[PDB]
């Protein structure tokens, strides 16, 4: 999952 | 179900009353008496067997008095098996708090646990409550010598002199008459046991139907000492102040 | 070691106009080097004008749609028949993929449908329940490949008005069916031009006011 | 988590104008051991359904069992049990993938691959596979093991999309099957020369035959093979 | 788990074991709180059929239940210390969590539930103990006063008493409190409060405790002689 | 199904009696007489074995029981409840005592941990309270002998000698007559023997009368040697021919 | 005794039908619904002058869209309206909108009756529950003990409920504007009130879809009061 | 990411970016990574996507229920130690969040909390949080001033996140940004890298490094 | 009278006094039908009000695409039980991918109320239901009562003065039976028999509730201006  | 046979320990009566504890009192004024009196130098605990047969072993013997820890004892009037459950019970939780803070539990903080189990049994549960009330003697160096009792409602209360189970009423006029502030131990010794021998059911008060403690700071120096007096030491305590 | 997760490929693609909004997705199924089959769909109705697609392991696909329109079927139970609003979908999503964060479902999820006003919009997530509206999505093995196809042809990215000497934006505006429909056919000959797991068929489905139809083409089986 | 200890391999399989065909050998190896050979690996339920297993035969005996109590199960409180309440193919298949799913994600799989073919009271075909992680797929031929990679490619040369199936005849399918059996005796370490296969007919009904083996096989020019490369005698 | 339905409705729609709590009340000691312009006083009469106690040790009748805010209570002593020791525990779970002390309300609304949950929790009778709540939130000059009874219902007072002889004291406080004008400062405060257990106690003696409450955690236990002084003052006042 | 009986059935009476221990003390009254006497030098406890029917083999029932080496007990009342607190009671000796310290718990601790039973028995829910007295006669190295009495409410008595059941009041009477702190161990047999005459009715021989001692170690009922500071156990059961013994000579 | 569960011979639940009597012993609560809005009032029957009164808290937010009131028992109600709020909340966490009033209403019934040998006994209080939701516009839903609830026009409950009905069936219409409906409530909670009404022991609450929930302050109230005696008077 | 957040003379700045990365493929360059709590109450978001969304909307719920009980908004304080102590009993778990819980109440004034997924909780007047947050750190710290005017602290702290933008590879997309008073907080738009790094080029004459 | 204290006790003659009385809530229930034909099944229901400002209580709920009911009684005992039918129509579906056999709607609904009827703490359902279904051997009607015995009939009606109908019904039976493909014929018959029970009241707009099943109709339920066409 993506991180930001 | 079985609903049918349930006799609902913990209720109130129509006047606010707890049925099982006011009949828990009622079973505790038919034992034998047993009294506390506080003094500045030390405290008494005395009480009277419920009555002797002469082939009892009485010096290996204890039905009244028992130690919590080293510096708290208790005086029993009531049912005795139901007393030692709450005894082990207190002696652990001693020893917890000392664990805890390598500090010798104060003698309240004891006594208010003690109190909050019984408590317990009256609130919830459907059990019925302890048919016992305790006279708690000890020291510790917040407030020195402390009396308290309990009861089985879990109410209690401090105390400079107290008696508890039978002839409470005819014992605490007495004790009322005779005690005052600056008493020395070894007063209060001769109060408890006048008291108990004016109050008594028996003919006359021998050393084979009592129970006799202290606890002093009388060991060395700023320490304290509790003395649970063998047979022959209590059979000398009547001569020495003339019951006898 | 016994791994609980596999990878079934395929890719899927969501495009959102002014009155509608499509879902589309090829029909290729696989493991490894193999095909399954060239027919399986996974872009679904799930009732109340929703369209569903979540590529990647399939078998978490199948599970989260399942459950969600369970979802749709028990909204209506406890909420006296209430239309499931494309944003309370996405919601209701979230916390479904969320909810399993420590065992995650291993797919990207799309969905597609008309927002309370009556306009497209499409919602796409990642596999632990992050989520976001867009006009605009590919997901699965190929999204590398159409993402930025769109970004150029669909929000005018990198494109200018001629003469202006880069400094006025290609303006935005909403495309036709007909337009949004070249692009997603387009779309995925190209990505079954170069991508191994994504060929044999597509299928999309296009969500207005009148409800959902279909469309199927034929794709490379290579 | 496991590892599979006694295993079947290949399950072939095809639709066909107005059924489905099913196949699969009697062995049950252990490792590189050909270790038991009465192994039936196709199981029927009911008239309408039969039900092809690869992998762990534990499992696959484990899965018989939940099968048979299936049954049963169906059969109570149910007066139309041989009629309209009858067990499809399509209601064996969805409670097996339930169940499939369910144990991979206790991290305890039934180490299979399972194939069930029937034909549904409609009169359609029905075809569709699942496995230990509970994916699940339908297609005109659908294989496990290496017959996904060399069954496969025969079966789909007959028919190779949707249409093709009503062009297909039960002689000509059963031909293929047969032919895709010989192949993966040829071809497969772990395969062995016996099986059995069954035709599911929305006319016919069910037909299960036993104790089939490969023939016809090309062994010939392996007289011809001398050396790896020089050598001449 | 003992799971008997000890609380429940008879055909009247009352419920006899939470009434019965409450003839427990009534038979505690008496109890009155006052709140004057500026602070809080909560005064305590102690039935005087014991002589003997030792008052050092002897649990007092006004317990802190943070530094900001006391409670008091009529009725059965062993009940009020379990809702006291959950006050307790609550006010410190408060600080840490909200970082913040807890509102009298708020510690009030906490009580209330307790108690309001022993009414309908199987294997439990309701606690017979009525109490009256009192001080100031924190960084606030406005004195609160709350009482809460068995039922689990509480509500805010300018002034409020329970236990024995409440009717005779509350009789008094309706005919000599002016909301208009509270008692402006503490003496005047706690003289009202002493006035009005006077109606109902016997001797001023070793018979009444008082305690002040004033703003910032300023709470004071008034000894004897101090209360002594006020009993002298108002019989001295008396004779006209 | 299950125990929905969680709330006491002994409960106070409003004069303060618990009826169903006053109760179970009543079905011990009706029990058969057992009785203690402690010498000097050891203890005996004694009772009648009477039988139910003259077809029963009376040596499989066994009154008086081993808990521990040194420690024994007899029972009045009723011999079911009886028997499963002898099962107890060993077990409780063990798991919290021997499996702890390594060695046999002393004679009151045990006892200790037998009235914690049948004072639980008293206040638990759906359980009556046991209807029987015991008496456990008992040694260990820093109290000697020692003789308790344990009744349905829980409580215990260290006695010199005693009776408990059907005879007991005379048998306590004539036990203050003849009771002196100077018993040695076969005195205090002989009185044990004359006392349970009063209360027998039929025959009164070693086959009827059941009788222990916890006195001297007994190696040869160890059965094993060589380990000097393990030396057997002080309770014996005496034999039928033993008592026929002391019977000839009354 | 008898079990809590049991039914009489008539067939109704003696527990839940002895709730409803103590629900006829509470103050009385009324609920007025219009196209406008919905209006809740409430007698807070101080039981001492010394008690002050705005600490009696008998109307209740549960979302900015839906209000409550009660009468019975009312320490009973604390818990209800706590589940009721995190119902609501819960609702508007898992799908991003407001939850219906009647789904809020079924959601705090659903409570009522489990009690048995759960709780020990069923509520003894009665909750008039008033909101706006899109779907089904401004709604009143009366909540009582035995799990049932019904949607009213108008409704009051407490111990002056059948003299207040009887008045709320003669004056109610389908276009009461709220200002005509907030003096309804006030005029028929003066008529069956034991005490005089004022703005010390009464108190009034709407809920609009543009503003939500309101409580009213004292001063609102009064006027409102002053209001209506200027109404009777002038006829 | 790259956010920030800084108290001055006139309130809070709070300005984030809008990237989001799975390794190097950008996933989404129009996240909205301030969540609006309350219209007194901000959350920043860092870490990862969904952790972030899912507690800090959770964390509104959570600060809803406080006002409806307690008759009163919750304290940034009360806030931010909600979300703190709630990821702190999924410690170990592998949650990973960097926020902010920006805000005023009366008995506060303006707030500012950092919370992360470690449990660690801090007030302060500045933080800067994310894979760019040492880039952020730079610029905003070299021209932070307690007297900066509303206009240039809103200023500095868009700079300070194209600042971030466009050295850190992982932060992007647009700017967003936020003021808040007493009266609340106040969105001050959306602001695309695309055309904002250019203006700012021009008019201030800095990325010189940059072919013009 | 001594025996009716709870369900775990009969009575000297065999009874169970507790089911009896929960029995007797449905016969203080608002009437309701059921009746089928070949091809579609119906039920009507009166609704009741508490008085002129309040809502028609609710009679019938749908517990899948092919299958509902309707209710006489306790109304949250019928949300009890139609919820669990509910989810066991659903576990079909998830499972076996099958529609759930109303008959066996109806087995599961009995031994559900039983299990109340043997246990101590526990009281019997008290709410009567009538389910109707279409499934893969057609229309179906059963009758639910909270003694747990489930009926499957051509026709019935339960609730207060539900013995009218009940009698229609059993005149009409070779009527109705065999109105096929024809939903608004089936309708008017079950409004009829319905009608056969009022007193002092007859069908209003707001006061009537049908629901309807069969071979090509989801379960649709019809209040209000729906069912003014039936007046
Ligand atoms: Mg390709």
């Amino acid at each position: 999952a993506p991180l930001x | 179900g079985s609903r049918r046979y349930d006799s609902r320990t913990t209720i109130f009566s129509p006047e606010g009353r707890l049925y099982q504890v006011e009949y828990a009192l009622e079973s505790i004024s038919h034992a034998g008496t047993a009294i506390g009196i506080m003094a500045s130098d030390g405290i008494v605990l005395a009480a009277e067997r419920k009555v002797t047969s002469t082939l009892l072993e009485q010096d290996t013997s204890t039905e009244k008095l028992y130690k919590l820890n080293d510096k708290i004892a208790v005086a029993v009037a009531g049912l005795t098996a139901d007393a030692e459950i709450l005894i082990n019970t207190a002696r652990i939780h001693a020893q917890n708090y000392l664990k805890t803070y390598n500090e010798d539990i104060p003698v309240e903080i004891l006594v208010r646990r003690l109190s909050d189990i019984k408590q317990g049994y009256t609130q919830h549960g459907g059990l019925r409550p302890f048919g016992v009330s305790f006279i708690y003697a000890g020291y510790d160096d917040r407030y020195g010598y402390q009396l308290y009792t309990s009861n089985p409602s879990g109410n209690y209360t401090g105390w400079k002199a107290i008696s508890v189970g039978a002839n409470t009423s005819a014992a605490q006029t007495l004790l009322q008459m005779d005690y005052k502030d600056d008493m020395k131990v070894d007063d209060a010794i001769e109060l408890a046991l006048k008291t108990l021998s004016k109050t008594t059911d028996s003919s006359a008060l021998t050393y084979d139907r009592l129970e006799f403690a202290t606890i002093r700071k009388g060991a060395n120096d700023g320490e304290v000492y509790q003395k649970i007096f063998k047979p022959q030491e209590i059979k000398d305590i009547l001569v020495k102040t003339g019951i006898t | 070691q016994f791994n609980p997760y596999g990878d079934n490929g395929g890719t899927i693609l969501g495009i959102a106009g002014e009155d509608f909004a499509v879902l589309a997705g090829d029909t290729r199924n696989i493991t490894d080097y193999s095909i399954n089959s060239r027919y399986e769909p996974k872009v679904f109705d799930c009732g109340d004008n929703i369209v569903m697609s979540a590529n990647g392991f399939a078998a978490d696909g199948d599970a989260l749609v399942k459950r969600f329109k369970n979802s749709v079927k028990w909204y209506h139970f406890d909420h006296n028949d209430k239309k499931l609003s494309i944003n309370s979908a996405a919601r209701n999503i979230q916390h479904l993929l969320y909810g399993k964060r420590f065992f995650p479902y291993y797919v990207h999820t799309i969905i597609a449908g008309l927002d309370e006003d009556g306009k497209g919009a499409v919602y796409s997530f990642d596999p632990v329940g992050s989520y976001e509206r867009e006009q605009c999505r590919a997901g699965g093995a190929a999204a590398s490949l159409i993402m930025p196809f769109l970004d150029n042809q669909v929000n005018f990215k990198n494109q200018y008005e001629p003469g202006t000497n880069g400094k006025v934006k290609k303006p935005l505006k909403y495309l036709s069916v007909e337009e949004v429909i070249k692009l997603v056919r387009d779309s995925f000959t190209s990505a079954t031009e170069r991508h191994i797991q994504v060929g044999d068929g597509l299928e999309i489905l296009i969500v207005t006011k009148d409800g959902v139809r279909k469309e199927f083409y034929e794709l490379k089986r290579d | 988590t496991q590892q599979p200890i006694v295993t079947g391999t290949s399950v072939i399989s095809m639709k066909y104008d107005n059924g489905v065909i099913i196949a699969a050998d009697n062995l049950g190896s252990y490792g590189s051991l050909l270790r038991f050979n009465g192994v039936e690996r196709l199981i029927p339920v009911g008239d309408n359904t039969v039900v092809g297993i690869s992998g762990d035969i534990s499992d696959m005996q484990h899965i018989e069992r939940l099968l048979k109590d299936l049954v049963t199960e169906n059969a109570y409180d149910n007066p139309l049990a041989d009629a309209e309440e009858a067990l499809e193919p399509s209601y064996i298949f969805e409670y097996l993938a339930t169940v499939m799913y369910q144990r991979r994600s206790k991290m305890n799989p039934l180490w299979n691959a399972i194939i069930v073919a029937g034909v549904q009271s409609n009169g359609d075909q029905f075809l569709r596979y699942v496995n230990l992680l509970g994916v699940t797929y339908s297609s005109p031929t659908l294989a496990t093991g290496f017959g996904a990679h060399m069954a496969n490619p025969l079966l789909r040369k007959v028919v190779d999309r949707e249409s093709d199936i009503p062009k297909t005849t039960v002689q000509v399918a059963e031909e293929a099957i047969v032919n895709a059996m010989r192949v993966l005796y040829y071809r497969d370490a772990r395969s062995s020369r016996n099986f059995s296969l069954a035709i599911i007919d929305k006319n016919t009904g069910l037909t299960f035959k036993k104790n089939l083996q490969v023939e016809n096989m090309k062994w010939d020019f392996a007289k011809d093979i001398k050396g790896y490369g020089t050598q001449k005698i | 788990g003992y799971d008997r339905a000890l609380s429940i409705f008879s055909p009247d729609g009352h419920i006899f074991q939470v009434e019965y709590a409450l003839e427990a009340v009534k038979r505690g000691t008496c109890a009155v709180g006052v709140k004057g312009k500026n602070c809080v006083v909560l005064g305590c009469e102690r039935r005087s059929t014991l002589k003997l106690q030792d008052t050092r040790i002897t649990p007092s009748k006004v317990s802190k239940i943070d530094s900001h805010v006391v409670l008091s209570f009529s009725g059965l002593n062993a009940d009020s210390r379990i809702l006291i020791e959950k006050a307790r525990v609550e006010a410190q779970s408060h600080r840490l969590t909200l970082e913040d002390p807890v509102t009298v309300e708020y510690l009030t609304r906490y009580v209330a539930g307790v108690q309001q949950r022993y009414t309908q929790s199987g294997g439990v009778r309701p606690f017979g103990v009525s109490t009256l709540i009192a001080g100031f939130d924190p960084r606030d000059d406005e004195p609160k006063l709350y009482q809460t009874e068995p039922s689990g219902i509480y509500s805010s007072w300018s002034a409020q008493t329970i236990g024995r002889n409440s009717k005779t004291v509350r009789e008094f406080l309706e005919k000599n409190y002016d909301r208009k004008e509270p008692p402006a400062t503490v003496e005047e405060c706690v003289k009202l409060t002493v006035r009005s257990l006077l109606e109902v106690v016997q001797t001023g003696a070793k018979n009444i405790e008082i305690t002040v409450v004033k703003p910032d955690s300023d709470i004071v236990a008034l000894s004897s002689e101090e209360i002594n002084q006020y009993v002298t003052q108002i019989e001295q006042e008396k004779q006209e | 199904m299950t125990d929905r009986y969680s709330f006491s059935l002994t409960t106070f009476s409003p004069s303060g009696k618990l009826g169903q221990i006053d109760y179970a003390l009543t079905a011990v009254k009706q029990g058969v007489t057992s009785l203690g006497i402690k010498a000097t030098n050891g203890v005996v406890i004694a009772t009648e074995k009477k039988s139910s029917s003259p077809l029963a083999m009376s040596e499989t029932l066994s009154k008086v029981s081993l808990l521990t080496p040194d420690i024994g007990a007899v029972y009045s009342g009723m011999g079911p409840d009886y028997r499963v607190l002898v099962d107890k009671s060993r077990k409780v000796a063990h798991t919290s005592y021997k499996r702890i310290y390594g060695e046999y718990p002393p004679t009151k601790l045990l006892v200790s941990e037998v009235a914690k039973i049948m004072q639980e028995a008293t206040q638990s829910g759906g359980v009556r309270p046991f209807g029987v007295s015991l008496l456990i006669a008992g040694h260990d190295e820093f109290n000697g002998f020692s003789l308790y009495q344990v009744d349905p409410s829980g409580s215990y008595f260290p006695w010199k000698a005693t009776a408990i059941g059907k005879g007991s009041v005379a048998a306590k009477t004539f036990l203050e007559k003849r009771w002196n702190d100077e018993l040695e161990l076969e005195d205090a047999i002989h009185i044990a023997l004359l006392t349970l005459k009063e209360s027998v009715e039929g025959e009164f021989n070693g086959d009827t009368i059941e009788l222990a001692i916890i006195g001297d170690e007994n190696p040869d009922l160890l059965g094993y040697t060589g380990i000097p500071t393990d030396k057997g156990p002080r309770f014996r059961k005496l034999t039928s021919q033993e008592i026929n013994d002391r019977l000839e000579a009354l | 005794d008898r079990g809590v569960s049991t039914f009489s011979p008539e067939g109704r639940l003696f527990q839940v039908e002895y709730s409803l009597e103590a629900i006829k012993l509470g103050s009385t609560a009324i609920g007025i619904a219009t196209k406008e809005g919905v209006v809740l009032g409430v007698e807070k029957r101080a039981t001492s002058p010394l008690l002050e009164s705005d600490s009696i808290e008998k109307i209740v937010e549960i979302d900015r869209h839906i209000g409550c009131a009660m009468s019975g028992l009312t320490a009973d109600a604390r818990s209800m309206i706590e589940h009721a709020r995190t119902a609501a909340v819960t609702h508007n966490l898992y799908y991003d909108e407001d939850i219906n009033v009647e789904s809020l209403t079924q959601s705090v019934c659903d409570l009522a009756l489990r009690f048995g040998e759960l709780m020990s006994r069923p509520f003894g209080v009665a909750l008039l529950i008033a909101g706006h939701d899109a779907d089904d516009g401004y709604q009143l839903f009366h909540a009582e003990p035995s799990g049932t609830f019904y949607r009213y026009n108008a409704k009051a409950i407490g111990s002056g409920s059948e003299g207040a009905q009887a008045e709320l069936l003669n004056e109610w219409h389908s276009s009461l504007t709220l200002k005509e409906a907030e003096l309804l409530v006030l005029k028929i909670l003066k008529q069956v009130m034991e005490e005089k009404l004022d703005e010390n022991n009464a108190q009034l609450s709407c809920i609009t879809k543009q503003d939500g929930f309101k409580i009213y302050d004292n001063e609102k109230t009064a006027e409102l009061i002053k209001e209506l005696k200027e109404k009777e008077a002038a006829e | 990411t790259t956010t920030l957040a800084f108290r001055f003379q006139g309130g809070i700045i709070v300005a984030v970016d809008s990237r989001a990365t799975a390794g190097n493929w950008v996933a989404s360059q129009t996240v909205k990574k301030v969540i609006e709590i309350n219209p007194f109450l901000l959350g920043t978001m860092a870490g990862g996507a969904a952790d972030c969304q899912f507690w800090e909307t959770w964390l509104g719920s959570q600060c809803r229920l406080h006002e409806l009980r307690e008759k009163e908004r919750i304290s940034v304080a009360a806030a931010s130690k909600i979300l703190s102590n709630l990821v702190y009993q999924y410690k170990g778990a592998g949650l990973s969040m960097g926020t902010m819980i920006c805000g005023y109440t009366r008995k506060e004034g303006p707030t500012i909390y950092y919370v992360d997924s470690d449990g660690t909780r801090l007030k302060g007047d500045i933080f800067c949080v994310g894979s760019g947050q040492t880039f952020a750190y730079g610029v905003l710290d070299s021209n932070y001033k307690w007297d900066l005017s509303v206009e240039d602290a809103l200023y500095l702290g868009k700079r300070s996140i194209l600042a971030a933008a466009h050295r850190d590879a992982y932060s992007g997309g647009s700017v967003n940004l936020y003021h808040v008073t007493e009266d609340g907080w106040i969105y001050h738009g959306n602001h695309d890298v695309g055309e904002l790094f250019w203006k700012v080029k021009e008019e201030e004459g800095s990325f010189n490094n940059v072919i013009g | 009278n001594n025996y009716d204290g709870d369900t775990v006790t009969f009575s000297p003659t065999g009874r169970l006094f507790q089911v009896e009385y929960a029995l007797e809530a449905i016969k203080q229930g608002s009437v309701t039908v059921g009746l089928r034909s070949n091809t579609h099944a119906v039920l009507v229901a009166l609704k009741r009000n508490a008085d002129e400002l309040s809502s028609y209580q609710k009679k019938i709920i749908k517990c899948d695409e092919h299958m509902g009911l309707s209710l006489a009684g306790l109304a949250p005992d019928a949300r009890v039980l139609s919820n669990y039918l509910r989810q066991q129509c659903n576990y079909s579906s998830l499972v076996f991918n099958r529609k759930l056999a109303v008959e066996r709607a109806g087995h599961l609904l009995c031994d559900k109320a039983q299990k109340n009827t043997q246990s101590y703490g526990g009281r019997p359902y008290g709410v009567g239901l009538l389910i109707i279904g279409y499934d893969k051997s057609g229309a179906h009607l059963l009758e639910f009562q909270p003694s747990g015995n489930v009926t499957e009939l051509y026709g019935t009606a339960i609730g207060a003065r539900s013995q009218g109908a009940k009698t229609y019904l059993e005149r009409t039976l070779d009527t109705f039976i065999k109105i096929d493909g024809n939903p608004d014929e089936l309708i008017k018959a079950g409004v009829e028999a319905i009608s056969q029970s009022l007193r002092d009241e007859s069908l209003t707009v707001d006061n009537l509730s049908i629901a309807i099943v069969g071979k090509d109709t989801p379960f649709t339920i019809y209040d209000g201006e729906a069912v003014a066409k039936y007046i």
